[PDB]
RNA sequence: UUUGCCUCAGGGUGCUGUAAACAUGAAAGUAAACUUUACGAUCUGUUGAGGCUUAUCCCUAGUGGUAAAGUGU
RNA sequence: CCUUCGAUGUCGGCUCUUCCUAUCAUUGGGACGCAGAAGUCUCAAAGUGUCGGAUUGUUCACCCGCUAAUAGGGAACGUGAGCUGGGUUUAGACCGUCGUGAGACAGGUUAGUUUUACCCUACUGAUGAAUUUUAUUAUAUAUAUACAUAUAGUAUUGUGACAGUAAUCCAACUUGGUACGAGAGGAUUAGUUGGUUCAGACAAUUGGUACAGCAAUUGGUUGACAAACCAGUGUUGCGAAGCUAAGUCUGUUGGAUAAUGGCUGAACGCCUCUUAAGCCAGAAACCAUGCUGAUUAAACAAUACUAUCU
RNA sequence: GUCAUCUAAUUAGUGACGCGCAUGAAUGGAUUAACGAGAUUCCCACUGUCCCUACUUGCUAUCUAGCGAAACCACAGCCA
RNA sequence: AUGAACUAGCCCUGAAAAUGGAUGGCGCUAAAGCGGA
RNA sequence: UCUGAUGGAGGAUCGAGUUGAUACUGACGUGCAAAUCGUUCAUUUCAAUCACGUUUAGGGGCGAAAGACUAAUCGAAAAG
C-alpha cells in the first residue's frame, strides 16, 4: 500500500553510479558554445587547490539587509602557474560525433610534458617525442591548411608546470583547451602564434568573472548508507545494527531496484560546479598579492606557516569565492561559463577590503611573522 | 585594517575570527579563540594565568 | 515592513522553555510551533532570533496561562554567525508575548534584544532598553 | 627513484602553559640556642620557560642514505 | 473454496523505494449566478511537494498547530533471515457473566524465548582479460580506390552510442492603497531582497570529536627529589591535524508540443480555429542543453615511442 | 458514557454521577499505615530517546601463513 | 436543388490504476484493417 | 509527665559474599554453553544457605500449588 507519510528520496539519481572516477584530472564534458563574433580566445585553465582563507568585502546590494556593511567570505586559493601550449588538435563533425583530423605539435616540448607519457621515466630512455618533432615545416603547414579547410572545432593542447608548484608530482597534467572565437582562419593563427610560449591565467580569465570548476571530490573509501546517502538511523533497539536501510524494496518486482541506497564508495567523484566568482587574480611578480588598498601592508597570499598540506604559493593564483571540490594539491580545471551571465552577481565588481594571511594551523593571531616577533619582543 | 581587542587577553582580533558573548546586563565581551572563551566561561580570571598579558602587567615584565 | 530576515542558526525547537523577558506577566514561554515552518518528515520546527512562534506560558498570570499565544524570540543562547565575521550568543533564550499582528502586549523588555530581531520588528526596538 | 625522494637536524607555524636545578629568596606559623638555626602547603626570580609539533603541517643542493636487480613482451 | 495444512511467518508502527491519477498545492487555460478580493465548476498535466504533535496497539478516528498543500491509492492489505512486539493468538493468574462440574466467553486485565545467509540471482561498490568472418562517415596530389584498408605493445589526449539525471515552493517590499468598486475593501503581472525542502560539494571561520601533545590531580608503588608506572582510556582542563553540520559555497536555456485562444478558408452563395486541406501563439509536462557513468559500444579516433622487421 | 480536572491538543490518568449488558458482602464488602525487581498517570531533575547525526577506542570483520567445518542442494539460476 | 426527419455501415466521444508492455512481435493506411468475391 | 544517657530487640534497613534471576525483551542463538556471557537487579539472623547420610517409587511419590518435580524424559518416568 501507499506510504503513510511521503518524503523526498535520499540523494540524487543524477550522479549515479557513485563509483570511483577514472582519473584524478578534471575532464571538461563540454565547452561553451562557439560564438563567431567574439575574437579567438582560450576557454579553460588548470591549477591546483592550495587551500582557502577568508576575505572582507564591502557589499553593494541595495535593498538588502547587508548593503553598506562589510562582510567576511570564505575564498579558495588555486595556484595557477602559467600553462604551456604545445599542440593543436582539429575536430570535424560527423554523424558519429566529433572526429579528430590530426594533431600538430610544437617544435619543442618540455621534459615535464614528456614525463606524462611514461610510467617509469627514471629508468626509461626518454625517447618519446624525440624524432617526430623535426618534421619539415611544409608538412606542418599542409596539416594546418587541411585543418583550416575541414575542421570546425579547434583545441590547443596545453600542460601545467608542476615544477613551479610544491607538488611531489613531476609529470605534467596535459589537457586540450577549446578555442572559441572567430573563423578557423583566425583560430589557427591565434594558436600558432602561441604554439610554444607560456599561457598565463590573466589571458584566460578576468577578475570579477564567474567560472565553472571541474574536479574530483575528496575520497572517503567505502562508506555506509547513512553517510553515503543520508538515510535515517534506525532506532537503538534494532537487532542487527541500526546503520542501514530497513526495507530495500517491496516484494514485487522480485529484484532490488537501482534507486535503493546501498553501501559503497563515497567521494573521489567527478564534479562540475557552476558560478564561482573570481575575487582577485594575484600575480607572481608583485609583493602585494594579498594586500588591499584598505590594508597597504606588504604581504603575499601564503599564510604564515604555509598553506597546510600544500606549501607556499610562489606563482600566479586566483582567489575563488566559495569552496571547490577536491583535497589540497588536487588539480582543478577552471572553465569559462557555458553561456555568459548577465546577473547582478556575475557583473558585480567586488572591492576586497582585507585578505587574511594568519596561520591556518591552530588559531593564528597575527598576519605576518614580523608582527608576531614585534608583539612578543625578544626571547631566549 | 581595524582589529578589536580580546576581553580575556589583550590580543588583537582580526576580522572573521573571534566570537562575542552578551551577559545578562547587556555587557558584551569579545574572545579571540575557543580557549579564551572557555576560560572566561569557567570564570577563571586572566590575572592568575601565567601566560596572559594581564599577568605580565601585574608582574611588571612588559 | 521588511521580512528579509537573513538566515540565523536555528535553535529552540518545539518544546523549548524560554524566558519571557517582558512585563506582560508571564515568566516563561513553552514553544509549541514556529510560524512559516514547512514540511520535513521528522524535522522538529525550530525558531531563530526574529522568528514569530506560537507558545504557552507555564509560569505567570492565570489569564496568560492555559492559552495559545504568539511570541517573538529576542535572545538566543546558540551561537549564530553575524555576517561581519564573528559569532554571538546570549546567556539565555527569551522572547516576548506579542499580538499575532506583531505588537507587543507588554510594555518593556527586561534585557538586551538582538539587533536582528530589532530591525525586523520596529515597535519591539522602540520598547527595547538595550539593543545589541 | 640522484636539482628528486627518505631520514635526522635547523628554522617557521602552532599547542600547552612557565620545566629540572639553585637562591643568609618569600611564606600562615612552629621549636631551639646564646641576635642565628631547623620544618613549612604554597609563591617568586632565572622562565612567555620547558615539552611537543606530521606520522596526511610549511621551508632548507643542511646531515646520512638511496638497496638485490627479478618478471613479461 | 481454485492453489497452499511433510507450514507462503497472520495487526500496527518505524525505515526505504517505486508506481497510478480518479490533481490537494504548484504550472498554463476555459466557465461562472465573475466589479475587485475570495471562491466554485472544469481542461492539459504525475515535473515538484504533501508536515510537527496530545489520546489510542491500533488501521480508522478526533483535536492542537504550522503550511502552499497538509490529495486519494497500488506494489503478496509493499516491506518481521529489515526492526519492534503494544495488540491478537499457547502454557501462569485475576474479575464479570455462563456451566452442577471439568471448563467457556467475537468480554475486560496483567506477565509471557521473535532462530539461520557464508549459496544463486538482484542491487551497491571493486579488479579484470579476451574479442577477424570483425570493423569502417574514409584514405590517397580541381585528381583514384571496398577487387581497399586494419600487425602488436606501452602511454597520453580524446569521440560519446547508450543509460541515469534535479531542483522546488513561499514570504515581504515596490508596482499600489493602484486598476476595480458607491464604499467596504482590493489585485494580476513584472522587479528586488530573503527564506523552506532537496541535491552536490567544502572546513577560511564557529561548534563537535581525542589511544598526537602539554598541564593538573586522587589511590597505590619504586628510600626521597627527579623520572615514572598501574588503576581494561584512573580522572580532569586545554587540545593542533584529520573528519564533521548545527557552519560555508553552488544549483542553466532552447526546440517541439498538450489544453486553450486564434489566422486564412471551403464544405454549406453566408459562416466556420479545420467538427477539410494549409498556418500561428502556447504548460512545473516531452525532447534536447547542461551534469554523471560509459568492460552501459565484448565501441572507436588522433598522437608518442618501440618489437630483427618489411 | 456524562460532568469536572490535568494538556494546547487527553480513546490515557484522577475526582465525581449511576435503572450496574453482567458490582456487592469470609465466592468475603469497604478502607487501609508500612512493604513490593507487581500494574498505571503526572511533575521536577536528567540526559544522543529525538531534532540529526558526528567523531573516537577495544574486539571482530578485512589481506596473508597455518588450520578448517556445517545447514542446504530435482536440475538450476536476467527480465516484461 | 434546395430544407428537414429518419435509418445503418466504418470512425469518433462516452473509455481512469498502479514494475515497463503487448492485434503474439515487428510493423501495416494504393493495408499487412473491415465486409465480400 | 518531660529531658539526657545507657542498653541492644526485631521473620528491622543498606550491603559484599552466598542463594537466586528483574530488565536490557543486550550478546550468543552452525553458541564457550542442548540455558552460557555482560551489565542491571533480588537476597544476607532467618519460613536463612550448604554438605554428607537417610526416608518416600510410577496411576505411585513429593508439591508454601506452577500440572511443578521425580537423572536434558512427566496432564502418568525409564527399561525390557
Amino acid at each position: 500500500s501507499h506510504r503513510k507519510f511521503e518524503r523526498p528520496r535520499h540523494g540524487s539519481l543524477g550522479f549515479l553510479p557513485r563509483k570511483r572516477c577514472k582519473r584524478l584530472r578534471g575532464k571538461i564534458r563540454s565547452f561553451p558554445k562557439d560564438d563567431k563574433e567574439k575574437p579567438p580566445h582560450f576557454t579553460a585553465f588548470m591549477g591546483y587547490k592550495a587551500g582557502m582563507t577568508h576575505i572582507v568585502r564591502e557589499v553593494d546590494k541595495p535593498g538588502s539587509k547587508l548593503h553598506k556593511k562589510e562582510i567576511v567570505e570564505a575564498c579558495t586559493i588555486i595556484e595557477c602557474a602559467p600553462m604551456v601550449v604545445v599542440g593543436i588538435v582539429g575536430y570535424r563533425e560527423t554523424p558519429k560525433g566529433l572526429r579528430i583530423l590530426s594533431t600538430v605539435w610544437a617544435n619543442h616540448v618540455s621534459d615535464e610534458f614528456r614525463r606524462r607519457y611514461y610510467k617509469n621515466w627514471y629508468k626509461s630512455e626518454k625517447k618519446a617525442f624525440t624524432k617526430s618533432l623535426n618534421v619539415p615545416e611544409a608538412t606542418k603547414n599542409c596539416l594546418l591548411k587541411r585543418i583550416e579547410k575541414y575542421c570546425t572545432v579547434l583545441r590547443a593542447i596545453c600542460h601545467t608546470q608542476p615544477s613551479k608548484t610544491p607538488l611531489r608530482m613531476k609529470k605534467a597534467h596535459i589537457m586540450e583547451v577549446q578555442i572559441n572565437g572567430g573563423s578557423m582562419k583566425e583560430k589557427l593563427e591565434f594558436v600558432k602564434e602561441m604554439l610554444e610560449k607560456n599561457l598565463p591565467v590573466s589571458t584566460v580569465f578576468n577578475p570579477n568573472e564567474m567560472i565553472d570548476v571541474i574536479s574530483v571530490t575528496k575520497g572517503h573509501g567505502t562508506k555506509g548508507v547513512v553517510s553515503r546517502y543520508g538515510v535515517k538511523r534506525l532506532p537503538r533497539k534494532t537487532h542487527r545494527g541500526l546503520r542501514k536501510v530497513a526495507c530495500i524494496g517491496a516484494w514485487h518486482p522480485a529484484r532490488v531496484q537501482f534507486q535503493i541506497p546501498r553501501h559503497g564508495q563515497k567521494g573521489y567523484f567527478h564534479r562540475t560546479e557552476r558560478n564561482k566568482k573570481i575575487y582577485r587574480i594575484g600575480l607572481k611578480t608583485d609583493k602585494n598579492s594579498a594586500s588591499t588598498d584598505a590594508d597597504i601592508t606588504e604581504k603575499k597570499i601564503t599564510p604564515m606557516g604555509g598553506f597546510p598540506h600544500y606549501g607556499v604559493v610562489n606563482e600566479d593564483f586566483l582567489l575563488l569565492k566559495g569552496c571547490v571540490a577536491g583535497t589540497k594539491k588536487r588539480p582543478i580545471t577552471l572553465r569559462k561559463n557555458i553561456v555568459p551571465q548577465v546577473s547582478r552577481d556575475a557583473l558585480a565588481q567586488v572591492s576586497l577590503k582585507f585578505i587574511d594571511t594568519s596561520s591556518k594551523i591552530g588559531h593564528g593571531r597575527f598576519q605576518t611573522s614580523e608582527e608576531k616577533v614585534k608583539y612578543y619582543g625578544p626571547l631566549k | 585594517v581595524k582589529t578589536e581587542a580580546c576581553s580575556f587577553s589583550e590580543y588583537r582580533i582580526y576580522p572573521g575570527r573571534g566570537q562575542k558573548y552578551i551577559a545578562r546586563d547587556g555587557k558584551v565581551y569579545f574572545y579571540l579563540s575557543s580557549k579564551f572563551a572557555s576560560l572566561a566561561l569557567q570564570k577563571k580570571k586572566a590575572a592568575k594565568l601565567r601566560w596572559t598579558q594581564t599577568w605580565r602587567r601585574n608582574n611588571k615584565k612588559t | 515592513t521588511l521580512k528579509n530576515k537573513m538566515r540565523i542558526t536555528l535553535s529552540l525547537p518545539v518544546g523549548a522553555l524560554i524566558n519571557c523577558c517582558d512585563n506582560s506577566g508571564g515568566k516563561n514561554l513553552y514553544i509549541i510551533a514556529v510560524q512559516g515552518f514547512g514540511s520535513c518528515l521528522n524535522r522538529l520546527p525550530a525558531a531563530s532570533l526574529g522568528d514569530m512562534v506560537l507558545a504557552t506560558v507555564k509560569k505567570g498570570k492565570p489569564d496568560l496561562r492555559k492559552k495559545v499565544l504568539n511570541a517573538i524570540i529576542c535572545r538566543q543562547s546558540k551561537a549564530w554567525r553575524r555576517h561581519e565575521g564573528y559569532y554571538i550568543y546570549f546567556e539565555d533564550n527569551a522572547g516576548v508575548i506579542v499580538n499575532p499582528k506583531g505588537e507587543m502586549k507588554g510594555s518593556a523588555i527586561t534585557g538586551p534584544v538582538a539587533r536582528e530581531c530589532a530591525e525586523l520588528w520596529p515597535k519591539l526596538s522602540s520598547a527595547a532598553s538595550a539593543i545589541v
